[PDB]
């Protein structure tokens, strides 16, 4: 009688969701849906991001070194034959 | 960028200041988006 009087009043129910999950604190269907992934979320492609911003920051800072060389202002003939012939040897 | 505009209201014809801040503000959004992917990417982590 004693059994079937704790079951009843949800006891059996308070005593399962205390001890298996008070005493547990890992992560239970973390994962959820399989179409989490269907949308091709910016983790994927971030990197592309990263290039792009990178491409960007590259670009501006040979076009501002480029306009202090237009405001400062092909070297030689023999020696852009020296440049060839070192890296020939190289 | 914001102090180089006062530089530009005072000191005319430095005509480099209002190049030096016009590149500021652009540099500030590309640090800006540079902050909202780095922001998107590690809040799925």
């Amino acid at each position: 009688l004693a059994v079937l009087k704790l079951s009843e009043q949800g006891v059996l129910d308070k005593l399962k969701n205390k001890w298996w999950y008070d005493k547990g604190e890992c992560g239970a269907k973390d994962s959820g849906s399989k179409e989490k992934t269907s949308a091709l979320s910016l983790s994927n492609v971030a990197g592309v991001f990263y290039i792009l911003v990178g491409g960007l920051g590259l670009a501006m800072l040979v076009a501002l070194i480029e306009f202090c060389y237009k405001s400062r202002a092909l070297f030689d003939r023999g020696v852009q034959m020296l440049l060839t012939t070192v890296g020939a040897f190289a | 960028g914001g102090l180089c505009i006062a530089a530009s209201e005072f000191y005319k014809t430095r005509h480099n200041i209002i190049l030096s801040a016009g590149i500021f503000f652009v540099s500030a959004g590309l640090s800006n988006i540079i902050g909202i992917i780095v922001y998107i990417s590690a809040n799925a982590g």
